[PDB]
């Protein structure tokens, strides 16, 4: 289970124009683009930071599962939260040969539990040696408004934190960045072998 | 797999288990049939 | 009889019925699940199968069938009896009397037709999908239909494990409370706290292979049993205990196990479950045992093949238990001799017309 | 018989029927692996060949085949019916009548085949990937097959072990849960707790080499327990405790040890295990183990050697357990012989007849 | 169970211009300067935190909850707490025939505990692997005027709380935004099996 990106945002995607009018920069000054290298440097920082706290996505960019032996057996809930669409669960081999299957593997929908369980009782079998990698987009949409707007609130509550001070300087809101993400967080309480 | 002498034979395919469901759907009928009907004809209505 | 007649139509004449619907279900979580019920029904079904009979017709009784004998005949029966309330007996009659062939028919798969005037007409024995319809409106009647007492149901028994099936799922989940508990539980026996000079701080993993070796090596295990374990500035011991440790509903088990043996009939002391002495020294609980649960069953089951096995002969005949030479009765045939060999005062043979001796 | 051909078609005729997969491993889980499970096992079947029999037929049984005794094959063939449900027996006729072979097949490598009539027309011996296919074809039928009462299966026996088997992997658990403690568990007898000026401070090799030292030599053993052990400033000692000391599961398991002794059906006091009084003093305890489950078992296995045997020779045979000369079943002949004994109206020719002798 | 909306608000339907107004009128510098689509941007910002510790909907939009098996026999309990008119429960297969009913099932209307609770005791069973799909409109009104004003005015109280103050900073009122929320929480004691 290693869970790393296919491609990563485009960055345009993220709301720059939008965030400079959260934070009261200036409205006509003919400069106006001189943070512009460093406000998405922070929307960055927040957004990956959510992406941790919630295990959410937020921009629906490409994923790609590469692991080996199945945690149940057939269940295989997906770390990153909102899916939809999984692409491909090629089954790589000990070595080389990649051959995607069908496999009859269907995708459960959940923004809690987003399972690929398998409908033939039992997932396509693993090449002794060889990983299971799967291809699957999973975030809420495309855009920046596509987004819950309280989540997206959380991003512009922590990134504009970021922006006011530049290192770990301490200085209480009913709904701050915590109350916000706390609806979007994995609430589990397994620690056991099932 | 006829395994050679010199091979190192590796490991085959386990067996794909299948698992169909059975739905186990209901069927029923509810006839409505009169009390008095029933308590005056020489029939077994109840039977029939 | 007249009561009968109205009985069947509302039912439905010609139609199955069923019964219970769990009897499949109480048989493999209830006698092949717990010891307790599966030695409670095996205590009885090889007692009555070891009473002598007195009555020809005991030919039959004693070799039935290929590969089921006497003994296993009864066992398969009251077997049947103690489980599901109900037992069947087919008869295969090439010749017209003394049917050479007995079978017992399991109650699962078994069911009755109510008929026209209320008592039966067919028998069901429906196995897959698969259905054979024995009739019943004829003289021989080649099915004897033995019944538990059932006050609310017209057709079938009460199957004593129907009225102890709270008991069974107590002592089925407490036994399997404690299998669960002693697979999923994690105790540790202590824990080494690491904070840090931060709130938080994790060791490397440098530090955590000496943390383990000096750990596996000096510390766990008997021989290593109290080893004075320095700590320095920010490690620290907390060891953890287990706060209920015996003791995972014992006593709620034991009471269980003792209302799934209350109510098919057996003692405590005979099964062997744990619990305040009632009976004395085995000469009262085996002779109990024969006296309120095996005797009165045997009696029952035997004045059934009496009246059934009697209308495939002329004259009928009566079978009961034998009530003599059954080893658990001892203590209730010493009382008898000894009462009357001691009256002296009535003659030699005015006593072993009493006793039961043919007389001299 | 009738109903016979119904029940075969829905398992499959000609196709060998498996029944329970997971009976090998609970010989090595509950047979092998806990003493309740193993002696409650080996004290039934080292009884059951102890008991002599009452017929030629038994010259067969004094030596049934090479390296393999009389009192060695009961014992083979009564431990494959406690373990598995299922006894057999193969004979192998070079000679046409009373073949001089007798062999305990294992149940846990043979497989039925229900064929045509619902009765058994193939035994399949499955070691390896390699058959056999056993006959039953025929009229000699070369395998008995001794079953256990089992209710909800047609062709298999219920094998007490399988009552038990949740209180065997108590058993098995909580014994195991006390070893694995005694294993993996690091008590200290205390922590000598170095914080310093800090909250945080290890000390250096040079004084950590000193504190061994006087730790070694001077506080550790037996023969220094009690040293004043002075503590300077950030020094500190909290001593240790291990608060569930005894008693891991004692209870359970001991509940549980009976559990497993219930089902087979020995008494707890033969066993050994600790319990409750219920049996008094061993004239009972040994006497209720040969009545409940010993002589009721050999009474059941001996009368299908009493018909399988028959079926070699042309005159039917009975076989029963001796029931005399047994030397556990003395407390019920003293009281049967003590009875008649005293019965002096009764004459001398009159009670030799009752207590089985000879008359003169 | 996605549960995804199916529209969004308008935008048109917020109330920005009585927001302003809940801002700055009567008492105040002048109308001052405001960001119009900032303000907006502010409110749907404090009704996605009060639609997420409600689980209420506030401007009755259109839902589609698309859940694979059903909880109960026949209950269902929907999520989105004030509801209106199922508008199909159309039922996917694992291909997609997408075949609706239309009997069956009875809505039972409720602020409390909104159900589907079909006829009897058969709630149309769900076809293996073919998701079941529930499309209903939940909402007290289609205009901001159609709310209680209890639950508005803690729009307002928090709305305004990220208009004053950007970063999460510090700063007890007796009808806050907490005290006019807990009567609108859902109040759930069970963590059981039923």
């Amino acid at each position: 289970m290693m869970l790393n990106e296919v491609t990563a945002v485009p960055g345009t995607a993220l709301p720059v124009a939008e965030f400079r009018d959260h934070l009261r920069l200036g409205t006509g000054f003919a400069d106006l683009g001189a943070e512009d290298a460093a406000l998405l440097s922070y929307l960055r920082a927040a957004i990956a930071a959510i992406e941790g706290r919630t295990a959410k996505a937020l921009i629906s960019r490409g994923f790609r599962l590469a692991l080996t032996a199945w945690r149940w057996g057939d269940m295989q809930t997906l770390p990153i939260a909102p899916v939809a669409t999984v692409t491909a669960l090629r089954l790589v081999d000990a070595a080389g040969v990649e051959t995607p299957v069908a496999a009859g593997w269907r995708l459960v929908p959940d923004m809690a539990r987003p399972r690929i369980e398998a409908l033939g009782a039992m997932l396509p079998m693993i090449p002794t040696g060889g990983r299971v990698e799967i291809d699957f987009t999973a975030g809420f949409g495309a855009s920046w408004s596509a987004l819950p707007v309280d989540l997206a609130q959380a991003v512009f509550l922590l990134a504009a934190q970021y922006y006011e001070l530049r290192h770990d300087g301490a200085a209480a809101m009913p709904f701050g960045v915590m109350a916000l993400i706390e609806r979007w967080r994995t609430v589990r309480v397994l620690g056991g072998r099932p | 797999g006829w395994a050679s002498e010199t091979a190192a034979l590796s490991e085959t395919a386990t067996p794909q288990i299948d698992r169909i469901t059975i739905p186990l759907h209901e069927l029923a009928a509810m006839p409505k049939a009169s009390q008095r009907l029933l308590d005056d004809s020489a029939f077994d209505i109840e039977t029939w | 009889s007249v009561t009968g007649r109205i009985v069947a139509m509302a039912s439905g004449a010609g139609r199955p019925v069923w019964g219970p619907r769990d009897t499949v279900s109480l048989m493999r979580t209830g006698f092949a699940g717990n010891p307790v019920g599966f030695r409670s029904v095996k205590l009885i079904a090889e007692a009555t199968a070891a009473v002598p009979l007195i009555c020809p017709v005991l030919d039959l009784l004693r070799r039935p069938n290929a590969g089921q004998g006497r003994a296993e005949l009864f066992e398969a029966l009251i077997g049947q009896i103690l489980l599901s309330g109900n037992g069947y007996l087919e008869a295969v009659c090439p010749e017209p009397g003394v049917p050479r062939e007995l079978h017992v028919l399991r109650s699962d798969r078994m069911a009755v037709v109510p008929g026209a005037d209320g008592w039966p007409v067919g028998y069901d024995y429906t196995v897959g999908g698969r259905k054979h319809r024995f009739d019943m409106t004829g003289h021989p009647d080649p099915i004897c239909h033995i019944k538990s007492f059932h006050p609310t149901d017209d057709h079938y028994g009460l199957s004593p494990m129907q009225a102890a099936a709270v008991a069974l799922d107590v002592h089925n989940a407490a036994s399997a409370w404690s299998k669960a508990l002693l697979d999923n539980a994690a105790r540790p026996s202590g824990a080494i706290i690491y904070k840090g000079a931060d709130g938080q701080g994790v060791l490397a993993p440098e530090q955590y292979e000496r943390l383990i070796f000096e750990m596996e090596t000096h510390h766990q295990g008997a021989r290593n049993a109290g080893r004075p374990m320095l700590l320095e500035g920010g490690l620290d011991w907390k060891p953890m205990g287990f706060s209920p440790s015996d003791m995972e509903f014992h006593e709620t088990k034991a009471a269980a196990a003792r209302e799934i043996a209350l109510a098919f009939g057996v003692p405590p002391m005979l099964i062997g479950i744990p619990g305040d002495a009632t009976y004395a020294n085995y000469a009262e609980a085996n002779r109990a045992f024969y006296r309120l649960t095996v005797l009165p069953l045997l009696t029952r089951v035997s004045a059934a093949l009496a009246w059934w096995l009697s209308g495939y002969l002329g004259a009928q005949i009566e079978l009961k238990p034998d009530l003599d030479q059954v080893p658990a009765l001892a203590v209730e045939r010493d009382q008898l001799w000894a009462r009357i060999g001691a009256a002296g005062f009535l003659s030699n043979s005015e006593k072993r017309v009493l006793l039961g001796l043919p007389p001299t």
